């Protein structure tokens, strides 16, 4: 029934609605379509909700993706550069821009379960190339897990923990290249 | 050996990667398999390489190349086309790059200007997509050597060329190969190779030439075993 995914992404919303900014560590797990690992990761998350992050990869290897709400910094320090880029240029409709916007319009495109703490997300129609993805979310509004199924059957999760919630520094979402780096501006 | 085998050999082959010994999955670590384990029939010298298909874009334009990537105190083949510029200052970590002066003319740059590399296939996964490997690159100059690899090959130095394939630290493509005879690689590359270890040669960039070189060779030879028969 469609009143069950209305019901699903009304709770989904209410429950990201307590918490507007947050921070968290993380662990990635990124497989092909064979169940073969072909990308693995930790490190540090903080999020300002709507649209302001910080990402940062810690091991095995360092990289940071930081958004200060229009501008998107991808540094890479195995090449010390760091490009910029326009956030609204960026794939919009990626599990983790959907969990931070947390917006209802966004929520209305998806077909939602909900078992338990885990929303099943599936696109109510796709050329977008995400199959499902799936949000564990406690009551509380904190994000332990989430997870996306690619349409070539790659597959990718990322696991929460040690969540606070509560102000983050504005610092957290501004980059600075440390010394050495230099900057790719490809901002239109 | 006909005109076109001979412009093939002299013109191409020359001033590209005839083969070379790469891993069997991923990069090649030199500590694994060194130069000195590379011992291998028609060869007669082997050189440290970088390579890869990458896509560049300057403030004009949009070309595709073949990513160099050398150790640039080894004579290349292309070194003595160089125009006004010192192959030594492709210093590692100045992402300086020597682009062949085709190229260079098709993206409208010259010493001084920066290119934008990207090479498709080294990605990293993130939450916000995929994102494939890329960085700019200051363009030191050109070469020039009257061959189509004017129009495509570029020299990087070798470790910032394996940094943008995204190699582990140290790695490389593999071990470039010269050949007495280039154009009998298909004999070649049956030979016993280190373990774990493959060969690829200049038929993966030009396997519609080596198929046009040899319908010909053989059409030669059947008539003029007919000829000589009747």
């Amino acid at each position: 029934s469609h009143m069950a995914s209305m019901d699903a992404a009304s709770d989904l919303k209410s429950r990201l609605d307590k918490v507007s900014s947050f921070h968290a560590s993380f662990t990635q797990k990124v497989t092909d379509g064979s169940g073969a690992a072909v990308q693995e990761g930790q490190g540090d998350l903080w999020v300002k909700r709507p649209n302001l992050f910080n990402w940062h990869m810690t091991q095995p290897d360092e990289s940071i993706l930081v958004s200060d709400g229009k501008t998107l910094w991808f540094y890479n320090p195995f090449v010390e550069q760091a490009t910029a880029t326009w956030l609204k240029d960026a794939t919009g409709n990626t599990p983790f821009m959907l969990i931070a916007r947390n917006q209802s319009s966004d929520w209305q495109q998806y077909n939602i379960k909900q078992n338990g703490d885990d929303f099943v997300l599936t696109p109510k129609a796709s050329n977008g190339n995400l199959k499902q993805f799936t949000i564990n979310v406690g009551r509380d509004g904190t994000i332990h897990q989430f997870s996306a199924v690619e349409q070539d059957d790659q597959r990718s999760s990322y696991q929460l923990k040690s969540q606070q919630n509560g102000a983050v520094d504005a610092a957290k979402f501004t980059f600075t290249p440390p010394q050495g780096v230099t900057v790719d501006d490809q901002r239109k | 050996m006909n005109g076109f085998e001979r412009e093939l050999q002299n013109n191409i082959l020359g001033l590209m990667p005839q083969a070379i010994l790469s891993s069997e999955h991923g990069s090649l670590n030199p500590q694994q398999l060194p130069e000195t384990a590379v011992k291998l029939d028609g060869v007669n010298r082997v050189a440290p390489i970088t390579t890869g298909d990458v896509v560049l874009q300057s403030a004009r334009s949009v070309a595709v190349g073949v990513m160099l990537g050398i150790d640039p105190a080894q004579k290349d083949p292309l070194t003595p086309y160089l125009v006004n510029v010192k192959q030594t200052d492709l210093e590692p970590g100045k992402y300086n790059v020597i682009l062949g002066e085709q190229l260079a003319s098709q993206l409208g740059v010259n010493r001084g200007d920066q290119i934008r590399v990207m090479v498709p296939s080294a990605s990293q996964f993130t939450p916000m997509g995929r994102i494939p490997s890329q960085r700019l690159f200051n363009v030191i100059g050109t070469f020039a050597a009257n061959s189509e690899v004017d129009g495509y090959e570029m020299l990087v130095n070798i470790e910032d060329a394996s940094r943008l394939m995204r190699y582990p630290a140290g790695n490389i493509t593999g071990w470039r190969l010269w050949l007495d005879e280039p154009l009998k690689v298909d004999s070649l590359s049956q030979q016993k190779l280190p373990e774990g270890s493959k060969w690829q040669d200049w038929r993966d960039r030009k396997g519609e030439l080596f198929q046009a070189v040899r319908m010909e060779k053989n059409m030669a030879a059947a008539l003029e075993h007919h000829h000589h028969h009747h």
